[PDB]
């Protein structure tokens, strides 16, 4: 961008933008990780890979 | 007519429309231009309600019992067009007359408070109830797609409309905005009871006692619950609760159907499907 | 634009106010008051102290025991899984005994805990009522607040105790839960034929709408004339100024009649109390003298009639 | 959250608000999941008879060989397409009965032919019919069966209540979550409302209305409708103010009870243990097993009229 | 002992009729309580009858109720008599229900929005007998909240955005800590006038006070106090009414209409 | 119009630009929403929108009076 | 870890830290015991051992 | 990366960041453990490994 961009901080103070960005990126990352966990295509824990090695009794097929 | 201290306040001017044409009092009422318009809107609405009762749903079910008189909206096959008079257009004319009368009443209040030199809190608060009515009969029918979604004009029939609309979603208690509005209503009733009780207790003390001061009012509620809000703040809070109840009720009714077409309990599945549990 | 007096623009701090002195034989108030800046933008910015006597201590003990029992049963209903407790919290509940016991004492898992929790909660509520009466009388004031609380307690006892005893079974009472007690509310209406047709239900709804209307009108009225000192209602009651006169004249010009600065607070008091009184009667008549409210309304010519455009054949009447 | 407008079907008098609302996107997605299957060409009429070329034919005794083989080919597609014909027939011959699948299918044939002839006030109002594909949808095991639900685990000394627990079987309400056992398998009274203005010997408790409510939530979830599809909510008891679908539902409840008690339970001996619930009862039929979220199975697609082996005569 | 009194009557009907009777009684009681201020009415019917027919409506008035004021301030009857007054106006038209015209100079007329009764000429008191509303120059234990502007030295501008003075002192309330008045040192007569908070807007950005009621040149006619340390119920009402009159009489365009 | 520049002698431009921008944004949102509701102009359905055809005597909606 | 960590205690109030850690540890212990009780392998009361 | 990053403590109050870090880390650990316990594959208590001495 322009060489004279550093003047931006004469309008916005460092503290109130640093806090906002640090409190914003964490929320965005949490939201994206949860969205991926919600789908059946991009859930890395229940994808069945690699193998199961956990045995998975009568069941209730109503639920 | 006039209270014994009212003649000092009957001054000329402060009108919005009309000037000196309609600037007079009729008995205790102030009329103005909006007084004329609102009174005659109301008169025509009443006369059309009476004629709709006279015609009745048929020639056999027609009755003058006040609990059973009902004027019904059109069918859903007419869409947003204009229905024949006997098949639901009378409802539309009466709805227009009612809206005109309500707006005229609010504008007359604005004129009165301009004349008296006071704030505009009262017409502003009335506008919330007007908006709730407008959501009931204008916004929701347009979003849904037909005038037939409005409620019928009758003392007992609009209760049937409320019941059937409620059971269209299989369990209406699970609507979240409904819960918020109900919480506000109950809290408003509690706060009103407490305000009235405290003012009457201070103004009417035990026998052989003098009128209590402002310190007693604060001390009483600090000794009961550990906090007192004050004389002006209790009225602030009462207005806030009474308007929030209506705002959230309007939100709750405008999302049922236009924005959600399933059962209301199912809406909570987003909480039950989180990966935390 | 113009100052609407909705928020306090500039705040002023004075030392804390302990309160009007109490007579002899009273305990000192506990806690040191502190000030909250954000709380002072809408009301008074001082919290504490509080008075705690013997009735107030007993109420606390009884109520905490009741709430602990309710929570313990909610936790036991999910087999001690705290995570599943958080997940299902709004759906969990503690529920009354089964209808096959009548008014007897069942085992703990089958409704004994519900009876004990109800007894302890009722005791705490009664003790709190006594506390409010005593605090009203200690300062020389009258007892309007205790009467209004007595009406609320009457409705509460009709809902939970009197009607089940009249019907002869504990299964008619309401569970302890968020969604469970809404389910109870819906099932009560379904079982007794559309509670919309109960006339005391109609009166109670009218009084609730009236309480909301009256509080909106009174709040807007006092906020509109507060530029004349109208918020100091006691002075206006004992010495009528321009605030009271303008408030009366506005409503007289608007709807033809008016109240007084003293009298309006009576309209407020009776409107709220009548909300619960007519409520308590309305459920005491249900199931005891009326079986189906829709059929009762048809008998008395209240229910409207519609043209027959959809109908069904009765398979029990063939 | 959804966006307007919906598709609305009006069912009652104007101003009474008995209507059905559908989201068009959800409706299209639901339609994509319920398509029918194009029928086989008709068989050549005539030739050798079944009772003269086959030995162990018991149910389909009155057909022709061409119709018999066409019916076998079709039921191969309707039930077990992946496994083929060895799923039911032991390899080597066709007259042997040394496998449980053949016996179960022989009973299922009688169940279908009974459904298509004895319960026409339920499944033949518009001539939709019932075929093997109505339930299985190409799967050996149907997707929407039920068993007696034990509920969440409890401590050893705690007596279960069967409610106060979020469950999809009552559409995520805090109502009793197992309405199948007392109503769709056993025969308990569903009516709880009295029919006089003043009390006369009606001692139904308030806790039974909740069981009725749970069953009604399950029914409306199975059919994908709301309460006003069959009722007028100001009088749930009143048949004069109800809709014609209420009579059909009344008969359907008895039809499902008949299916469960007379066709599914007697098979509990020969079914493998993987088809049974924690209490030891087999998988049973409900409203969801056929409708699967639609007011008619497959939205009323008619494929039963092309196969005359699914009728008692 | 059953639920059916006759072939038609039952218990739930008698109960509703009893409620209606009680409700009629309660409404009569409430309307009788409403009529303790401003009755009997002032109408043409009374004066035509030569002060013979008194207009009270239905129901009629109640027996007088006594309030006793603390610190021996006296006794006041809820229904009382008050002296009829002669207003400072003149009717626009002779038909009944016609408005009045504020004769003279409208701001200095005492009629219309700029009107007030004559309250008692004594200061409101605390629980210990001190004056209730006092300047901060005598309530030294008070203070301004932290992180707040402290509106001392702020310039006050009139309706048209012209400066009319500066703030000199703040009048607070001893019983309830809040600001009730601002003191403006007018730079046109070398005088000090009071300004209610309800008529002033705090522009905290540039440190200003906005008075939209009266113009800058009108700050020279505000009613003054008797003593510089306390105020009475009479003077407070007069001061508030003078500013309230400016909401209608300030400019030529404020009388209306829009069309 | 010839002397339209006098219209800025009565209305303050600073408020006028705010009002115009807000009104234009609201109008654009309303028109986009109206198109999204319409069954002909709905680009969210995709260029290759193919509704399900009904092979037999089936109907997506139940009958109503 | 640097030896100068003892300067933490002039940055945070010791009393609040003490009470917060006490409450957190008690709540954590209760939660872990209950989660163990909810299982079948680790419920020491209903395990049936010894019979 | 930058030899001058230590200026960050001249802007944000360290006493606040210590608390906002400790609380956040505790909540994150709890959440991740709950997520793992909500699965059938990584639930180390109900996995049946090693063995199962109790009957269900
Ligand atoms: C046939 C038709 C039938 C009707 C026929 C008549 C029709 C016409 C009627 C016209 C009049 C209408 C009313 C207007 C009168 C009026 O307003 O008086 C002004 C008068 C003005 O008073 P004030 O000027 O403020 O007096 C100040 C003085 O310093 C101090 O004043 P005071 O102390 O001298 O005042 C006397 C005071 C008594 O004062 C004392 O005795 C001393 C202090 C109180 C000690 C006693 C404590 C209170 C008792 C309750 C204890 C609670 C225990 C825990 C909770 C248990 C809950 C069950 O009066 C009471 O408080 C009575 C006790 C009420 C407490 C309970 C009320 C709520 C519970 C309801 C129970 C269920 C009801 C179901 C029906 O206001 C009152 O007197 C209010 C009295 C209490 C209000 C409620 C009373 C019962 C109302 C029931 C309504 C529903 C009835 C439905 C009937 C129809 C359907 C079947
Ligand atoms: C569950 C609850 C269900 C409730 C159901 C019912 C709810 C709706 C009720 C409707 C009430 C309508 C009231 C109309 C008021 C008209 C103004 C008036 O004069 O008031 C009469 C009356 C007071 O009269 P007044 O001040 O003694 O009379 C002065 C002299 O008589 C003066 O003597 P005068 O010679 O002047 O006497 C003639 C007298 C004529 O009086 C009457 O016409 C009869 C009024 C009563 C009937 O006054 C007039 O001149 C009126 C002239 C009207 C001209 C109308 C045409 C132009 C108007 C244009 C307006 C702008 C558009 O005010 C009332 O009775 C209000 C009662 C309110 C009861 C509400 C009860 C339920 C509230 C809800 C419960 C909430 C919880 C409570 C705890
Ligand atoms: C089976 C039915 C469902 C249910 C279905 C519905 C439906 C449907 C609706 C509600 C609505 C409401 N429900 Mg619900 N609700 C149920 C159970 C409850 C229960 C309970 C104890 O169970 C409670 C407390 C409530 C409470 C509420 C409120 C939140 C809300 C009604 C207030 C309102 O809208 O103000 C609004 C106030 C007005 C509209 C007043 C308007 C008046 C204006 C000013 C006109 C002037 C009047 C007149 C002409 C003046 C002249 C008269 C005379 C001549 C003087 N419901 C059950 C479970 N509920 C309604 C809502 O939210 O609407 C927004 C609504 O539509
Ligand atoms: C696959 C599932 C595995 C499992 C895999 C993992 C993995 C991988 C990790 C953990 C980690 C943790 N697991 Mg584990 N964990 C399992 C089962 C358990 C069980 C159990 C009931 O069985 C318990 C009680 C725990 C508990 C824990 C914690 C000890 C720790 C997270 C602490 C925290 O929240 O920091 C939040 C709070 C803070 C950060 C406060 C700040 C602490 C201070 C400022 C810095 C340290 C100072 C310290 C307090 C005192 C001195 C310590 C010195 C460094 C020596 N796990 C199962 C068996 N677990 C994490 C860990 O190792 O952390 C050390 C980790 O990486
Ligand atoms: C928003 C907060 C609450 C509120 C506030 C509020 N209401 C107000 C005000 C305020 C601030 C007024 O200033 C104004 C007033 O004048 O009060 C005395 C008013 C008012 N609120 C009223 C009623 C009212 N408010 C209600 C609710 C509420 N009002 C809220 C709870 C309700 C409910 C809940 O049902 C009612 C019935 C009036 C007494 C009054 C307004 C009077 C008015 O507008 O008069 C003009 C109209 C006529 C005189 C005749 C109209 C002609 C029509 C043809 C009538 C029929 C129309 C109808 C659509 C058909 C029939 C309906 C069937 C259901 C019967
Ligand atoms: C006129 C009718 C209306 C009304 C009136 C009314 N209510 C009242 C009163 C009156 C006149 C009182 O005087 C009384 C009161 O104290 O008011 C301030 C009260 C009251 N109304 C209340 C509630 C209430 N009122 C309701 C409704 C209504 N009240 C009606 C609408 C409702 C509804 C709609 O559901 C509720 C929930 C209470 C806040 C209070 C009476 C409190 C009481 O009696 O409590 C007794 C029991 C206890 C104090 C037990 C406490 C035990 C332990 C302290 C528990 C420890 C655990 C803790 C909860 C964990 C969480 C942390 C805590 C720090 C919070
Ligand atoms: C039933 C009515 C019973 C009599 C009512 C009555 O008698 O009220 C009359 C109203 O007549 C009048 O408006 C007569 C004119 C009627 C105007 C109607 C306006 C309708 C539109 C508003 C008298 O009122 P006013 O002349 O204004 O006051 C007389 C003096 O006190 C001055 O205030
Ligand atoms: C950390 O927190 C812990 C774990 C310690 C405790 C937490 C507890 C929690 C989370 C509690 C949550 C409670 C909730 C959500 C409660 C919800 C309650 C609701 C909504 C209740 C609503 C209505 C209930 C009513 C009206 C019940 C009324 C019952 C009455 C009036 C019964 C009275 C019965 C009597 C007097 C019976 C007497 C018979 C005898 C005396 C024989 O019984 C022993
Ligand atoms: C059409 C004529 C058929 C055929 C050929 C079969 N069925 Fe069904 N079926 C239904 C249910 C609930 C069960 C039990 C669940 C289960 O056992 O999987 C069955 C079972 C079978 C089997 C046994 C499959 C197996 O597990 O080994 C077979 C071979 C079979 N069916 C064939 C339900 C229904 C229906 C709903 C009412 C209908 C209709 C049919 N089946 C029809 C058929
Ligand atoms: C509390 C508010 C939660 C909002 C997010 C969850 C619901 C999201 C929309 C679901 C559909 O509609
Ligand atoms: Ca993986
Ligand atoms: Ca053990
Ligand atoms: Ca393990
Ligand atoms: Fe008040
Ligand atoms: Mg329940």
């Amino acid at each position: 961008m322009s060489p004279d961009l550093w003047k931006i901080w004469l309008l916005i103070d460092p503290r109130r933008v640093l806090i906002a960005v640090f409190a914003f990126l964490t929320i965005l990352g949490l939201a994206i990780h949860m969205i991926l966990l919600s789908t059946t295509e991009f859930n890395w824990l229940e994808d069945g890979i690699p193998a199961a090695k956990v045995q998975q009794t009568p069941v209730v097929p109503q639920r | 007519a006039m209270l014994s201290f009212e003649r000092k306040y009957r001054v000329r001017g402060g009108t919005l429309i009309g000037g000196d044409l309609f600037d007079f009092w009729v008995g205790p009422f102030y009329v103005g231009f909006f007084g004329v318009t609102g009174f005659f809107f109301a008169l025509l609405g009443v006369l059309l309600i009476v004629w709709g009762a006279t015609i009745g749903p048929n020639a056999e079910l027609q009755t003058y019992n006040i609990w059973q008189i009902s004027i019904a909206p059109p069918d859903l096959s007419y869409g947003l067009g204009m229905a024949p008079l006997t098949e639901g257009g009378l409802w539309q004319i009466i709805t227009i007359c009612a809206i005109g009368a309500f707006v005229s009443w609010a504008l007359r209040e604005v004129e009165i408070c301009r004349k008296l030199g006071i704030g505009f809190h009262i017409p502003f608060a009335f506008a919330f109830a007007i908006g709730a009515y407008l959501v009931l009969v204008v916004v929701r029918p347009i979003l849904m797609g037909a005038w037939g979604h409005g409620f019928p004009y009758g003392i007992l029939s609009h209760l049937d409309w409320v019941s059937n609309v409620g059971y269209q979603f299989l369990h209406f208690h699970y609507n979240p905005a409904h819960m918020l509005a109900i919480t506000f209503f109950f809290t408003n009733c509690l706060a009103l009871s407490m305000h009235g009780s405290l003012i009457l207790s201070v103004t009417n003390p035990q026998k052989g006692e003098e009128v209590k001061t402002s310190e007693h009012e604060n001390t009483f509620f600090r000794d009961i619950v550990g906090y007192s809000i004050g004389a002006l703040a209790i009225h602030r809070l009462g207005l806030f609760l009474a308007l929030s109840a209506v705002f959230w009720s309007a939100v709750c009714i405008v999302i049922s159907g236009p924005f959600w077409t399933r059962g209301w309990p199912e809406w909570w599945n987003w909480w039950l499907e989180l990966p935390l549990w | 634009p113009e100052y609407q007096n909705i928020f306090t623009a500039v705040q002023v701090r004075a030392p804390a106010y302990p309160g009007v002195p109490l007579p002899k034989g009273h305990l000192p108030r506990i806690g040191r008051p502190i000030f909250s800046y954000w709380l002072g933008k809408i009301g008074d910015a001082q919290i504490g102290p509080i008075y705690l006597g013997f009735t107030g201590t007993l109420s606390i003990i009884f109520g905490f025991i009741a709430i602990f029992i309710i929570g313990f049963n909610m936790l036991a209903s999910v087999d001690w899984n705290i995570i599943q407790f958080v997940k299902h919290f709004f759906w969990l509940g503690l529920e009354p005994p089964a209808p096959q016991y009548g008014l007897s004492i069942p085992p703990l898992s089958e409704g004994g805990w519900w009876l004990m929790a109800g007894f302890f909660l009722t005791m705490s509520i009664i003790l709190w009522w006594v506390r409010t009466y005593k605090r009203a009388e200690a300062l020389g004031m009258s007892q309007h607040l205790s009467w209004a609380f007595a009406a609320a307690i009457f409705f509460y006892l009709s809902l939970g105790f009197i009607r089940p005893v009249m019907m002869g079974s504990w299964a008619e009472a309401v569970p302890f839960g968020i969604f469970p007690h809404l389910d109870w509310t819906a099932a009560f209406s379904i079982r007794y034929g559309n509670l919309y047709y109960n006339p005391f239900h109609m009166l109670s709804i009218a009084f609730l709408y009236g309480s909301a209307l009256l509080f909106a009108m009174h709040g807007a009225t006092i906020l509109a004339v507060s530029r004349f000192g109208g918020d100091r209602e006691i002075d206006q009651i004992t010495d009528r100024g321009t605030a009271a006169e303008r408030a009366a004249i506005f409503w007289r010009w608007t709807m033809g009649f008016n109240a007084s600065m003293e009298s309006i607070h009576r309209w407020a008091w009776w409107c709220a109390v009548l909300t619960v009184i007519t409520a308590g009667i309305g459920i005491l008549l249900t199931g005891t003298v009326v079986e189906n409210w829709y059929l009762w309304a048809i008998k008395h010519g209240v229910a409207p009639a519609y043209p027959e455009v959809v109908t069904a054949v009765d398979p029990y009447a063939t | 959250c959804e966006r307007p407008p919906p598709e609305v079907v009006q069912k009652g008098y104007r101003g009474v608000a008995m209507e059905q609302n559908y989201n068009p996107r959800l409706l299209e997605a639901s339609l994509k999941q319920n398509l029918p299957v194009e029928s086989l060409p008709a068989a050549a009429p005539g030739g050798p008879k079944v009772s003269d070329v086959y030995q162990n034919v018991q149910v389909l005794k009155d057909l022709s060989v061409a119709e018999f083989t066409r019916t076998m080919v079709a039921v191969t597609t309707w039930v077990s397409p992946k496994e083929g014909c060895n799923y039911c027939h032991v390899p080597g011959n066709w007259a042997s009965d040394d496998i449980y699948t053949k016996v179960v299918s022989r009973r299922m044939f009688e169940m279908v032919r009974a459904a298509n002839s004895d319960w026409k006030q339920h499944v033949a109002v518009n001539g939709t019919g019932v075929t093997c594909y109505t339930c299985h949808r190409g799967n050996p095991v149907p997707k929407y069966v039920w068993v007696t639900d034990p509920g969440p685990n409890q401590p050893s000394g705690v007596k279960p209540t069967g409610q106060n627990y979020a469950s999809s079987t009552v559409a995520y309400a805090a109502l009793p979550f197992d309405p199948y056992t007392p109503f769709l398998d056993q025969t308990n009274e569903i009516r709880v409302i009295g029919q006089t203005a003043l009390p006369a010997g009606n001692t139904t408790s308030l806790k039974q209305a909740e069981w009725t409510y749970g069953l009604m939530m399950q029914i409306s979830d199975s059919l994908g409708v709301n309460c006003t599809f069959c009722h007028n909510s100001r009088a749930f008891y009143d048949w004069k103010q109800s809709t014609p679908q209420r009579t059909t539902a009344w008969y359907a409840i008895r039809h499902v009870r008949d299916i469960n008690q007379n066709y599914i339970w007697p098979l509990n001996d020969v079914l493998p243990a993987s088809r049974k619930g924690p209490y030891g009862d087999p998988f049973k039929v409900g409203c969801m097993t056929c409708h699967q979220g639609a007011y008619r199975p497959l939205y009323g697609a008619q494929m039963a009229k092309d196969y005359p082996a699914l009728y008692a005569s | 002992m059953s639920a059916a009194i006759t072939e038609y009557m039952d218990v739930a009907q008698l109960t509703i009729w009893a409620f209606w009777f009680f409700f009629a009684g309660l409404i009569i009681y409430l309307r009788r309580e409403d009529k303790r201020e401003g009755y009997p009415l002032d109408s043409d019917r009374t004066e035509r009858s030569g002060g013979r027919v008194k207009v009270v409506g239905f129901p009629d008035l109640a027996d007088p109720k006594t309030f006793v004021l603390p610190h021996n301030a006296g006794t006041v009857m809820a229904p009382r008599v008050e002296a009829p007054t002669s207003i400072n106006a003149t009717p626009v038209a002779p038909f009944p229900g016609a408005p009045f015209e504020p004769n003279g100079d409208p701001m200095l007329s005492g009629f219309g929005p700029a009107a007030s009764p004559d309250r008692a000429k004594h200061c409101d008191l605390t629980f210990e007998g001190l004056p209730k509303i006092v300047p901060m120059r005598v309530a030294t234990d008070f203070s301004i909240a932290d992180k707040d502007p402290d509106p001392r030295g702020m310039t006050v501008v009139g309706l048209d955005g012209e400066v009319a003075g500066t703030i000199s002192d703040i009048w607070v309330d001893r019983s309830e800590p809040q600001i009730r008045y601002l003191e403006v040192d007018v730079s046109a007569t070398k005088k000090k006038v009071l300004l209610p908070i309800g008529f002033s807007r705090f522009d905290k950005k540039a440190g200003k006070v906005k008075v939209a009621a009266i113009k800058a040149a009108h700050f020279a006619n505000v009613p003054a106090l008797s003593k510089p340390d306390q105020i009475t119920l009479y003077e407070e009402d007069k001061v508030c009414a003078y500013y309230a009159g400016g909401k209608l009489y300030a400019t030529a365009e404020r009388a209306g209409p829009l069309l | 119009p010839q002397q339209l520049y006098k219209i800025w002698l009565a209305f303050d431009p600073r408020m006028a630009l705010i009002g115009l921008g807000a009104f234009l944004f609201a109008l654009a949102l309303f028109i986009h929403y109206m198109l999204l509701s319409s069954p002909g102009f709905d680009w969210l359905l995709g260029p290759d929108h193919a509704p399900v055809a009904l092979s037999a005597g089936m109907s997506a909606l139940p009958a109503g009076r």
